[PDB]
C-alpha cells in the first residue's frame, strides 16, 4: 500500500512527463488502482468472515486478478496498433481513445 | 478464477511478444512478459500448498493465508516491476525525464 | 413512397461508395512538395517514377503517396494554403549549390537566404505546424565541387571552421533545421539526396511512418 | 428584426474532407457542395439524399456552381481548368463536358451566367468569360491588382463584380469587358464576395471581421456593421431574398447574420466544430445553407 | 437600397409553415 | 441508349423459357429496372422491378415464385429466370429504363421487345373514354380513371404518360406533375385536379397514332392504361 501510494502521488505530480505519458496515463490509475485492490484483499481478509465481508473478499478478488491484467492487456494492444497501423495508415488502427481504452478495460 | 487470469495472462504475453518491435521509448515488451511469468510462477506456487493441505490441521491457517500471500506476490511484482524503474528515472536521474 | 425509397437506397448506394473512397483516401498519405527557383524541387520528383499543382502517384511499402508541386504555380502562397492543413509530410528541397547570386533579379536576396526565408515561413505559419516538415538536400554531389572553391562565408559570414564536408554537412542542419521557433511538436527531417540511387525514396517511407507514429501517438495523451 | 439565432432542421453529413464549396440552384430545392476527397455530391434539403456525385478530377477544388436551369455544374480549384459537368444526359452518369484552360491561376469561383456562359475568375490577377460551345475565353478581364477569388452575379444577367483580396472591388461588364466602377479603402485582404437579389448593391467580407457594402451607384462606403469583439476573418457571404438581412461566415467557427440598417448581430449558427468556408440562400429565399472544414453541412430555416 | 430591402415583405426565414 | 430483346420465344407449348434483352450505351448501374409486359392485344402491364443494387425486388401483385429478376448489371444486361407457363404468358414483353431522383424522369427509354406466344388498392387507371376518331388538326384528348389521388403529399403528382406508335416502343410524353421528358418534342401536356385526368395535344399532326398509356406510381404495385384507340 505504501509503495503504491508512492507511485500514485510520483505519477500525479509529474502528468506532462513523456515517461509517465508513454506508459498509458489514462490506463494508468486504473492498473494502480486494481494493485491497491488486490493489497486491500489481504486487509479484508484478515477482517471477521462477516456475510458481507465475506462476499467483499469474493469480489475483490475476482476484480483484482482482471483489471490489473486487463488495463495492461488493453495497453499493450493499443501501443501495438498504434506502431502497427502506422505502418500503413495514418487514420489510426481503431479507437486507441482513452475513453475508448477504458469502455475496452 | 485463476483460470481467466491466467487466460488474460496469455493473451497479454501473446500481445507482448507481438509488440516486440516498438523502440525502447515504449518498449513495455520484456517487463509485460517477464511479470506475466512471475505471476505464472507464484500462481504455480500457490496451487500445491492451497489443493494440498486439505485433509490436516490448519487447513484455514493455511489456504487463506497462502492464497493472500501469492495475491500480495503477485500484485507487488507488478506494481513494482512495472513502474518502479520509471519512478526512479523520473525522480532519482532528473536527466532522461524530458 | 417507391421513387422515394429508390432515391432514399441512392443515397445509401452512394455512402457506401464514398466509405470505400474514403478509405482509399484515408490510408493515402498526403505529402506537400515545394522549394525555390531551380532549387532541386523538380529533381527529386523523378526519382521515385519507377519505384498549377501537378500530382504524382508511387507505392512504398503499402504506403500510397501523393506529391502536390508548387513550382508551376505562381499566387499568394501565404494564403491559399490553408486547403493543405493535415498533410502528414511537407517535403522540402533545397539544393546546396546555389549560395550565391547577383541579387535576385527581382529583389536583394542571394537563394541561400531566400530558400531559407520560405522554410522558416513554411513551419511558422499557424497551418502546418503539427505534424513535421520533411527537408531534403539536393545537389549534394555539386556541393563538394564549390566547397574547395569560395567557401561558405560568401552567404555566412559568421561561419568558423574547416573546409571539408564533415564540417560544413553540420552546419548545413543547423542553417535549416534551426529555424523552427517552436520544437515541441514539429520536427525537421534533415537528410542528403542520392543522385542515382533509390536511398532517397527509403527516406521518404520511414520519415513519413515516423510522423504518422508520433501523430497518433499525440492524439490521445501517450506522446 | 429580431434576434433569430438558429434552427439545424437537418445535418447533411456523408462528406469526410474539408468543403470550401456550396451553391444552390434557382429551384430553391437543390444545393451542390464540393470536397477535398475529389467526390462532388449534390444534395437537396427537402429529401436530404445524395442525388448526385460526381467524383472530381482534382482533389483541390475551391468552388462550385449551378446552372440557373439546373442542367450544368462547374468545378475549380488549385487545378486553373473549369471541368464543366452536364447533370441532364441520355446515358444518366454525370460527366465532363468540357475543360476551361488556359488561365495559369489558381481557381476558386467560376458562377454559372447562364447555360452557355461562364464568368470563370482565377487567381491569376485576370478574370475570364467562357463558351460552352468553343471553349475559349471570350472575354479576356485584366486590371486587377491581385489575384480574385469570389465573385456575384446579379438576376438580370448584365452585370458582375469581380473582387480581389487587394481592396480592388472592380465592378466589371458582361459584354464590353471592362472595370466600370471601383471600390477602394479597406484595410485588409477580401474573401467573400456577394451581389444584392434587387441588383443595385455590392458587399464585401474581408479577413478582418470587416463585413461592408457599397452602391453601384454611388461609390463610397455605407454602413460597415462594425464587430463587437471579433478579430477573425470572413470566408463567405451571401444575403437572402428579402434584401434586409446579412449573412456571413467567419473564421471563429461560427457565423453571424445582421440587418440591413440595424448593423447588429440577430443571431449566432454556431454548430459547426470547424471555421465556416460557405454560405449561400435560396433564390426564392426559403432556408439558408452552410458548409465549414469539419465536412458536416447543415441547412437553418 | 431600402425600398428595395423592405420591398420581400412577405419573405421567409421569419415566420412560415414550408419546409 | 439503345435496347433489343432476344433469348427466344415461342420454342413450344408448356416449355419454360427465360428471355433477356440487351442493352448498351449507358450506366444501367445506377438504373432501375422493369420488365413490363403488353398484353397480345392491348394493354401493357407491369410484372417485375429492380432498382440499383437490387436492393429493391418489388413484385406483381399476381405473387409467384416462378416471377424472379435478377440484375445483371455487371453485363449492363438483364436477367429474368421464367419458370413454367401459362395462359397469361402469352403476351408482348418489353424492357423499360428508369432513374429515380429529383427532377429525374423515370420510363424514358424503352426497347423494341420481341413477342411471346404460348399455346396449350391499385389504381387500375384505365382509359373509359378511348374512342375518338379525329382527323389530324383536332386537338386529340385522352382521359384516365384514378381510384385515389395520386399525390402522396409531395407537391407532384405520380403519373406517367405515353405514346406507343404501332409496331414500335412505348415513348413517354411526360413525367410526373406534367413536365416534358425523353427530349419528346412539344405541345405535349396535360394535367388536373384530382382523379381526373385530361390530355391537351395543340396543333396537331401525324405520327401519333396507336395506344396511349396512364400509369400511376404511387407505391410498389403499378398500373397501366388498358387501351386507347384513338386514331386518324
Ligand atoms: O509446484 C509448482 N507448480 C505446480 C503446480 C501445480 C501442480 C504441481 Cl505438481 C506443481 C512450482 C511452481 C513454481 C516454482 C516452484 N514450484
Amino acid at each position: 500500500i505504501a509503495a503504491t501510494l508512492f507511485v500514485v502521488i510520483t505519477f500525479v505530480r509529474y502528468n506532462d512527463t513523456p515517461i509517465v505519458k508513454a506508459s498509458g496515463r489514462e490506463l494508468s490509475y486504473v492498473l494502480l488502482a486494481g494493485i491497491f485492490l488486490c493489497y486491500a484483499t489481504t486487509f479484508l481478509m484478515i477482517a471477521e468472515p462477516d456475510l458481507g465481508t465475506c462476499s467483499l473478499r469474493r469480489i475483490f478478488l475476482g476484480l483484482g486478478m482482471s483489471i490489473s491484467y486487463a488495463a495492461l492487456l488493453t495497453k499493450t494492444n493499443r501501443i501495438y496498433r498504434i506502431f502497427e497501423q502506422g505502418k500503413r495508415s495514418v487514420s489510426a488502427p481503431r479507437f486507441i481513445s482513452p475513453a475508448s481504452q477504458l469502455a475496452i478495460t | 478464477l485463476l483460470g481467466y487470469s491466467m487466460l488474460l495472462m496469455v493473451t497479454c504475453t501473446v500481445y507482448a511478444i507481438k509488440t516486440r518491435g516498438v523502440p525502447e521509448t515504449f518498449n513495455e515488451a520484456k517487463p509485460i512478459g517477464f511479470t506475466m511469468y512471475t505471476t505464472c510462477i507464484v500462481w504455480l506456487a500457490f496451487i500445491p500448498i492451497f489443493f494440498g493441505t486439505s485433509q490436516s490441521a490448519d487447513k484455514l491457517y493455511i489456504q487463506t493465508t497462502t492464497l493472500t500471500v501469492s495475491v500480495s506476490l503477485s500484485a507487488s511484482v507488478s506494481l513494482g516491476m512495472l513502474y518502479m524503474p520509471k519512478v526512479y528515472i523520473i525522480l532519482f536521474h532528473p536527466e532522461q525525464n524530458v | 413512397s417507391a421513387e422515394d425509397k429508390a432515391a432514399v437506397e441512392r443515397s445509401k448506394m452512394i455512402d457506401r461508395n464514398l466509405r470505400e473512397d474514403g478509405e482509399k483516401a484515408a490510408k493515402e498519405v498526403k505529402l506537400l512538395l515545394l522549394g525555390a527557383g531551380e532549387s532541386g524541387k523538380n529533381t527529386i520528383v523523378k526519382q521515385m517514377k519507377i519505384i498549377g499543382i501537378v500530382e504524382t502517384h508511387f507505392t512504398d511499402k503499402d504506403l500510397y503517396f501523393k506529391m502536390f508541386d508548387v513550382g508551376a504555380q505562381r499566387s499568394e502562397r501565404k494564403k491559399w494554403i490553408h486547403c493543405f492543413e493535415g498533410v502528414t509530410a511537407i517535403i522540402f528541397c533545397v539544393a546546396l549549390s546555389d549560395y550565391d547570386l547577383v541579387l535576385a533579379e527581382d529583389e536583394e536576396m542571394n537563394r541561400m537566404h531566400a530558400s531559407m526565408k520560405l522554410f522558416d515561413s513554411i513551419c511558422n505559419n499557424k497551418w502546418f505546424t503539427e505534424t513535421s516538415i520533411i527537408l531534403f538536400l539536393n545537389k549534394k554531389d555539386l556541393f563538394e565541387e564549390k566547397i574547395k572553391r569560395s567557401p561558405l562565408t560568401i552567404c555566412y559570414p559568421e561561419y568558423t571552421g574547416s573546409n571539408t564536408y564533415e564540417e560544413a554537412a553540420a552546419y548545413i542542419q543547423c542553417q535549416f533545421e534551426d529555424l523552427n521557433r517552436r520544437k515541441d511538436t514539429k520536427e525537421i527531417y534533415t537528410h542528403f539526396t542520392c543522385s542515382t540511387d533509390t536511398k532517397n525514396v527509403q527516406f521518404v517511407f520511414d520519415a513519413v511512418t515516423d510522423v504518422i507514429i508520433k501523430n497518433n501517438l499525440k492524439e490521445c495523451g501517450l506522446y | 428584426v429580431g434576434r433569430i439565432q438558429m434552427r439545424t432542421r437537418r445535418t447533411l453529413r456523408g462528406h469526410l474532407a474539408k468543403i470550401y464549396a456550396m451553391h444552390w440552384g434557382t429551384d430553391s430545392r437543390l444545393l451542390v457542395s464540393a470536397s477535398q476527397d475529389g467526390k462532388l455530391i449534390i444534395w437537396d434539403s427537402y429529401t436530404t439524399n445524395k442525388v448526385h456525385a460526381i467524383p472530381l478530377r482534382s482533389s483541390w477544388v475551391m468552388t462550385c456552381a449551378y446552372a440557373p436551369s439546373g442542367n450544368y455544374v462547374a468545378c475549380g480549384g488549385l487545378d486553373n481548368i473549369c471541368s464543366i459537368y452536364n447533370l441532364k444526359t441520355r446515358e444518366g452518369n454525370v460527366r465532363v463536358s468540357r475543360e476551361l484552360a488556359g488561365h495559369t491561376g489558381y481557381l476558386s469561383c467560376c458562377r454559372f451566367l447562364d447555360d452557355n456562359q461562364i464568368v470563370t475568375s482565377s487567381g491569376d490577377t485576370t478574370c475570364a468569360l467562357w463558351d460552352i460551345e468553343t471553349g475559349q475565353q471570350t472575354t479576356t478581364f485584366t486590371g486587377h491588382t491581385g489575384d480574385v477569388m469570389s465573385l456575384s452575379l446579379a438576376p438580370d444577367t448584365r452585370l458582375f463584380v469581380s473582387g480581389a483580396c487587394d481592396a480592388s472591388a472592380k465592378l466589371w461588364d458582361v459584354r464590353e469587358g471592362m472595370c466600370r466602377q471601383t471600390f477602394t479603402g479597406h484595410e485588409s485582404d477580401i474573401n467573400a464576395i456577394c451581389f444584392f437579389p434587387n441588383g443595385n448593391a455590392f458587399a464585401t467580407g474581408s479577413d478582418d471581421a470587416t463585413c461592408r457594402l457599397f452602391d453601384l451607384r454611388a461609390d463610397q462606403e455605407l454602413m460597415t456593421y462594425s464587430h463587437d469583439n471579433i478579430i477573425c476573418g470572413i470566408t463567405s457571404v451571401s444575403f437572402s431574398k428579402s434584401g434586409r438581412l446579412l449573412l456571413a461566415g467567419y473564421d471563429d467557427f461560427n457565423c453571424n447574420v445582421w440587418d440591413a440598417l440595424k448593423a447588429d448581430r440577430a443571431g449566432v449558427l454556431a454548430g459547426h466544430d470547424n471555421r465556416v468556408s460557405c454560405l449561400g440562400v435560396t433564390d426564392d429565399g426559403m432556408a439558408v445553407a452552410t458548409g465549414s472544414w469539419d465536412s458536416f453541412l447543415k441547412i437553418w430555416n | 437600397k431600402v425600398s428595395k430591402a423592405a420591398a420581400d415583405l412577405m419573405a421567409y426565414c421569419e415566420a412560415h409553415a414550408k419546409e | 441508349v439503345q435496347l433489343v430483346e432476344s433469348g427466344g420465344g415461342l420454342v413450344q407449348p408448356g416449355g419454360s423459357r427465360k428471355l433477356s434483352c440487351s442493352a448498351s450505351g449507358f450506366a444501367f448501374s445506377s438504373f432501375g429496372m422493369h420488365w413490363v409486359r403488353q398484353a397480345p392485344e392491348k394493354g401493357l402491364e407491369w410484372v417485375a422491378y429492380i432498382s440499383s443494387g437490387s436492393g429493391t425486388i418489388y413484385y406483381a401483385d399476381t405473387v409467384k415464385g416462378r416471377f424472379t429478376i435478377s440484375r445483371d448489371d455487371p453485363k449492363n444486361t438483364l436477367f429474368l429466370q421464367m419458370t413454367s407457363l401459362r395462359s397469361e404468358d402469352t403476351a408482348m414483353y418489353y424492357c423499360v429504363r428508369s432513374i429515380y431522383y429529383y427532377g429525374s424522369s423515370p420510363f424514358d427509354f424503352w426497347g423494341q421487345g420481341t413477342t411471346l406466344t404460348v399455346s396449350s388498392s391499385d389504381i387500375v387507371m384505365t382509359q373509359a373514354t378511348s374512342s375518338v376518331p379525329v382527323t389530324p388538326g383536332e386537338s386529340v384528348s385522352i382521359s384516365c380513371r384514378s381510384s385515389k389521388s395520386l399525390l402522396h403529399s409531395n407537391g407532384n403528382t405520380y403519373l406517367y404518360w405515353f405514346l406507343q406508335r404501332p409496331g414500335q416502343s412505348p415513348q413517354l410524353l411526360i413525367y410526373r406533375m406534367s413536365n416534358l421528358a425523353s427530349g419528346v418534342p412539344d405541345r405535349f401536356s396535360g394535367s388536373g385536379s384530382g382523379t381526373a385526368f385530361t390530355l391537351t395535344i395543340s396543333r396537331l399532326e401525324a405520327e401519333d397514332v396507336g395506344v396511349y398509356y396512364c400509369m400511376q406510381h404511387l407505391e410498389y404495385p403499378l398500373t397501366f392504361g388498358a387501351g386507347t384507340k384513338l386514331e386518324l
